[PDB]
C-alpha cells in the first residue's frame, strides 16, 4: 500500500537542544507514536542514525520530496561573518535555514530562539545572532518559551496537521497556548491582589507561598500557560517558589533583566 | 573473531556528528584502514561569557543554564555554586541536599537517554530485530535479566510489529540511511539482541518522562530549572512529605529500568564487542567530584563529594591526586580565538573570537583547550570511575567488580571505549543505590529544618569558583565580580576537557587521542568513529558556550 505521513525536517542552528528536549517529554501522544503514527520526522541531528554525509543525504531527500514538508527549526541564525560561527556539514546555518524556509509548506519555530534570537542574541550579541522571522523575512508560526511545554509544541504540531493554521498573536504565537498571561492563571494570585509578597528568599512570607512579585517576577509581563498545564504533569516555576524569567517573551534576555528586579 | 578491518587510505570527514548534542565535524586520516590521526572540529560559537560581561552576578544562572539543555540544571548549579563563593555564603544543608538531588535525577536521565538514544544505534541493528524470533529472543532475556513482562515473547513480538509496519511503510524517518541498512560487518549482534535491545529503546523514551517528571518535583520544571537562589534554593515544597514520596516512587520506577533493562542490554553488548575494551583509550582522569557532603566552599566539595574528586595521570590506578585549581588553564592556539590567549587560568580567560576557515588545521574549533599541569584530561563517568575505584570508594568497588567478573576483564579494560561506555552505566546504577539514603536524608532534615536559602550580601569585588561534576565530567564556573558586575565569566566545561582540540603544544585531546587507531570497516559508513565519540556522550553547546 502506498502510504504518507508528513514530513518533518527539524532543523538546530545556534541552539541549547532543550527544545528537542522538552518535545521529548510529550505524553499525549508519547514522541515514539508521535514519529511512529503521526509524522514522518526526515531529519533530526539530536537522534537520527545517519551521521556525515548519510545525514546530509537524508536531508536532501526529504528537502526534495514531492509531497512537501514542514519545518521546524530549533535555535537563533548566527550571522556574523558571512554566517560561518554556525555551519553544518560545512555550510553556513543560515543558508541551509533559508533554503529550507523557501519551500516549507510551513514553518514552526520551536523556542525563544528560533522564534526572536534567544540567548544568544543578548548584548551584545557576539555572533548578530536573529530569530527567523528577523533573519529572513519570513512568517513563523511561534512556539516560545526557554523552552516551550511539549503541551504547546505538539499540541501546534498537531493542530498545523489536522486543523490549519492556530489563531496567533501579534508575536506570532497560538492564542490556545500564548492567549494568556502566567499570572492570570497562577495560583498565588490572590496573595498578589492582598499585596502579600515574599521580600527574600529566605523570608517567611516565602515559606508561606506569598506572591513572588517583589522579586522580580515576570508572570505579570509573560504570555503562557505554565501554571495551568504544569511542566512534567507535577510543577511550575512559582510553585517551586521561584519568580517567572519571562522566557516566551522576545528578547526577555534583554528586557526581563535584572531577573530579581523589576526593571 | 578479527575486528573487521579495510585497507581504506584516505580521509574522512564526519559533519554532522548526529546523535550528540550541538554541532560537531569529525576530521581524520586513514591509512590502512585504521585512523591514524584525528581533529575535533567544533562547528557553533554563541559567546555567552562575552554575554555575561557587566551583568548582575544574580542573573548568571539563567544565562548559564542555557549553555546546554540536555545537560539541563548543571550549569545553574555551577554557576550558583560560583556566585555563593564568590559572595562568601555558606549555603544550608537542606539546600546542598536538593541541589544534590537534582544533580542525581539529571544523571539517571541524561545516561538512560544516552545509551538508548544516543549511542545504542551504533551498536544495535535495528532492521535486524525483524529478523529475530520472539520466543527464543524472550528466553535469552530471561537468562540475562530480571523477569518482567515487557521482556515477554508477546511484548516483543508488539515492538517487532510495530516496526516491520514502520519499516515497510516507506519513509524510514530517524532511520533514513542508518549505517546498519542492507548489513554491516562492524554490527556484530544476534537478531534476538537487537530486538531486545529496540524494545527497550522505546520503553526508555516512556521511562524518561519519568525521570524527568521526578526532577521537575524539585526543580520546578525539566528542561531548564528553576529552584536555585543565591544562597541556596526556592523550593520549599520540596522539603515536604507528599512531594518527597511521589519523588522516592518515580526514582524507583526509574531505578527498576537500570537495574532490569540498562545494565543488563550494557553487559550484553559488551559481551558482544569486547574487542572494543581494545580500542579508544586515554590515559589521563580529572574529577571535582560530586554529591558531597559539606559544600561550604570549593576546597570541601573536593574533599567530601562521596563520588571523589581526584586526577590520574598515565593509567596509574596506585596514586590519585588532588585537584590544584590553580593548575587549569586553557589554550586557544588551535582554536578560532585571538592569538595570544594561550595558558589562561579560568580567574583570567580570555573569549576573543577570531574564525579562519573551515578544516583550517591551525585553528579549527571553537572549543578552547583546557589542560591541566601541561596534560590533557579525560573528564566524565570513567574519570570518576577510575578515581572511586582506585581509592577503595565501596559502591564504585562492588558494581565494578561485578562488570569486571561478568565480562572476564581487568579493571584495565576500562580505558576504552567500552570500557567508557561501561562506566557511565556503573555510575548510574550505584546512583540509583544511594537514591533512597539521599531522600531519605533530605526527608528527614525538611521535616526539622525548613532553612532553604541563607542570608548574603554582593560584594564591591571579589571572585569565586563553581564545580560540579555533571554527566560528562568536571564542570567549573570562575567569576570575577568588580563594582557588583559581572567583570570575568569563564566556564570550563566537561566537553571542553574531552572534545577540544590541541593544546599550545600540539597535544592532542582525549577523543583525538581516543580515534587513533580505530579500525574501519566501511569508509563510507565509518560507525568505529561514532562509537567512540558518542562514548564520550558530547555537547558542543556545553563544550563552547
Ligand atoms: S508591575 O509593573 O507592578 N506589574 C503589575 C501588574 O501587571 C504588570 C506589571
Ligand atoms: S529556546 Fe531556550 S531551551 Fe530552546 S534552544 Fe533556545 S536556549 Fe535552548
Ligand atoms: S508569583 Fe508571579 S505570576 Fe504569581 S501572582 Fe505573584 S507576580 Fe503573579
Ligand atoms: N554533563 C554535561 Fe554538559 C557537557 N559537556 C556540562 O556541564
Ligand atoms: S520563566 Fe518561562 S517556563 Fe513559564 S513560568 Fe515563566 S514563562
Ligand atoms: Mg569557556
Ligand atoms: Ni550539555
Ligand atoms: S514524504
Amino acid at each position: 500500500t502506498a502510504k504518507h505521513r508528513p514530513s518533518v525536517v527539524w532543523l538546530h542552528n545556534a541552539e541549547c537542544t532543550g527544545c528537542t528536549e522538552a518535545a521529548i517529554r510529550t505524553i499525549k501522544p508519547y514522541i515514539d507514536a508521535l514519529i511512529l503514527d503521526t509524522i514522518s520526522l526526515d531529519y533530526q541531528e539530536t537522534i537520527m542514525a545517519a551521521a556525515g554525509e548519510a545525514a546530509e543525504a537524508a536531508l536532501h531527500q526529504a528537502l526534495e520530496g514531492k509531497d512537501g514538508y514542514y519545518l521546524v527549526v530549533e535555535g537563533g541564525l548566527p550571522t556574523i561573518d558571512g554566517g560561518q560561527w554556525g555551519m553544518v556539514a560545512g555550510h553556513p546555518m543560515i543558508e541551509t535555514t533559508k533554503k529550507a524556509a523557501a519551500k516549507a509548506k510551513g514553518i514552526i519555530c520551536i523556542g525563544t530562539c528560533s522564534a526572536y534570537g534567544g540567548v544568544q542574541k543578548a548584548k551584545p550579541n557576539p555572533s548578530q545572532a536573529k530569530g527567523v522571522s528577523e533573519a529572513l523575512g519570513v512568517k513563523t508560526i511561534n512556539i516560545p518559551g526557554c523552552p516551550p511545554n511539549p503541551i504547546n509544541f505538539v499540541g501546534a504540531v498537531v493542530h498545523v496537521l489536522t486543523k490549519g493554521i492556530p489563531d496567533l498573536d501579534e508575536n506570532g504565537r497560538p492564542k490556545l497556548f500564548y492567549g494568556e498571561l502566567v499570572h492570570d492563571n497562577c495560583p498565588r494570585l490572590p496573595h498578589f491582589e492582598a499585596s502579600e509578597f515574599a521580600p527574600s528568599f529566605d523570608s517567611e512570607e516565602a515559606k508561606k507561598g506569598f506572591c513572588l512579585y517583589e522579586l522580580g517576577c515576570k508572570g505579570p509581563v509573560t504570555y503562557n500557560n505554565c501554571p495551568k498545564v504544569l511542566f512534567n504533569q507535577v510543577n511550575w516555576p512559582v510553585q517551586a517558589g521561584h519568580p517567572c524569567l519571562g522566557c516566551s517573551e522576545p528578547d526577555f534576555w534583554d528586557t526581563m533583566t535584572p531577573f530579581y528586579e523589576q526593571g | 573473531k578479527p575486528t573487521p578491518q579495510s585497507t581504506f587510505t584516505g580521509p574522512i570527514v564526519v559533519d554532522p556528528i548526529t546523535r550528540i548534542e550541538g554541532h560537531l565535524r569529525i576530521m581524520v586520516e586513514v591509512e590502512n584502514g585504521k585512523v591514524k590521526d584525528a581533529w575535533s572540529s567544533s562547528q557553533l560559537f554563541r559567546g555567552l561569557e562575552i554575554i555575561l560581561k557587566g551583568r548582575d552576578p544574580r542573573d548568571a544562572q539563567h544565562f548559564t543554564q542555557r549553555a546546554c539543555g540536555v545537560c539541563t540544571y548543571v550549569h545553574a548549579l555551577a554557576s550558583s555554586r560560583c556566585v555563593d563563593d564568590a559572595v562568601k555564603v555558606s549555603i544550608p544543608a537542606n539546600a546542598r541536599m536538593m541541589r544534590n538531588l537534582v544533580m542525581a535525577s539529571q544523571y539517571l536521565h541524561d545516561h538512560l537517554v544516552h545509551f538508548y538514544h544516543a549511542h545504542a544505534l551504533d551498536w544495535v541493528d535495528v532492521t535486524a530485530a525483524l529478523k529475530a524470533d520472539p520466543n527464543k529472543a524472550a528466553k535469552l532475556a530471561a537468562s540475562i535479566a530480571p523477569a518482567r513482562p515487557g521482556n515477554s515473547a508477546k511484548a516483543l513480538k508488539a515492538v517487532q510489529d510495530k516496526l516491520k509496519a514502520f519499516v515497510e511503510s516507506g519513509q524510514l524517518g530517524i532511520f533514513t540511511n542508518a549505517y546498519f541498512l542492507g548489513g554491516h560487518k562492524a554490527y556484530y549482534l544476534p537478531p534476538e539482541v537487537d530486538l531486545i535491545a529496540t524494545a527497550h529503546y522505546l520503553e526508555a523514551l516512556h521511562m524518561q518522562v519519568k525521570a524527568a517528571s521526578a526532577m521537575a518535583i524539585l526543580g520546578g520544571k525539566n528542561p531548564h530549572t528553576q529552584f536555585t537562589v543565591v544562597g541556596g534554593c526556592s523550593n520549599y515544597q520540596g522539603l515536604t512529605k507528599d512531594p518527597l514520596a511521589n519523588y522516592l516512587a518515580l526514582s524507583k520506577e526509574v531505578c527498576q529500568f537500570v537495574n532490569e533493562c540498562y545494565i543488563p542490554d550494557l553487559l550484553a553488548v559488551a559481551g558482544f564487542y569486547k574487542d572494543w575494551g581494545g580500542i579508544g583509550g586515554t590515559s589521563n582522569y580529572l574529577a571535582f567530584g560530586e554529591f558531597a557532603t559539606d559544600d561550604s566552599s570549593p576546597e570541601k566539595h573536593l574533599a567530601t563529594s562521596q563520588f571523589p574528586s581526584g586526577v590520574i595521570t598515565g593509567r596509574d590506578l596506585g596514586k590519585v591526586d588532588n585537584v590544584d585549581l590553580g593548575a587549569i588553564y586553557e589554550d586557544v592556539k588551535y582554536s578560532w580565538y585571538a592569538p595570544g590567549g594561550d595558558g589562561k587560568h579560568p580567574y583570567d580567560g580570555v573569549t576573543d573570537p577570531k574564525y579562519t576557515k573551515l578544516d583550517d588545521k591551525d585553528h579549527y574549533s571553537w572549543m578552547k583547550a583546557p589542560r591541566y599541569k601541561g596534560k590533557a584530561m579525560e573528564v566524565g563517568p570513567l574519570a570518576r570511575t577510575f578515581i572511586a575505584y582506585a581509592k577503595g570508594q565501596p559502591d564504585f568497588k562492588k558494581v565494578v567488580d561485578m562488570v569486571l567478573g561478568k565480562l572476564s576483564v581487568p579493571a584495565t579494560a576500562l580505558h576504552s571505549t567500552l570500557g567508557r561506555t561501561a562506566a557511565r552505566g556503573i555510575e548510574t546504577a550505584i546512583v540509583c543505590a544511594n537514591m533512597e539514603k539521599w531522600i531519605k536524608e533530605m526527608a528527614d532534615s525538611g521535616a526539622k529544618d525548613n532553612t532553604l536559602c541563607a542570608k548574603w550580601e554582593m560584594p564591591e569585588e571579589s571572585k569565586g569558583v563553581g564545580l560540579a561534576d555533571a554527566p560528562r565530567g568536571a564542570l567549573s564556573h570562575w567569576i570575577r565580580i568588580k563594582g557588583k558586575k559581572i567583570d570575568n565569566f569563564q566556564l570550563v566545561v566537561p566537553s571542553t576537557w574531552n572534545l577540544g582540540p590541541r593544546g599550545a603544544q600540539g597535544d592532542k585531546s582525549p577523543v583525538e587521542e581516543a580515534l587513533i587507531g580505530t579500525p574501519i570497516a566501511d569508509p563510507k559508513r565509518p560507525v568505529e568513529i561514532l562509537r567512540t565519540v558518542h562514548a564520550f556522550d558530547p555537547c558542543i553547546a556545553c563544550g563552547v558556550h
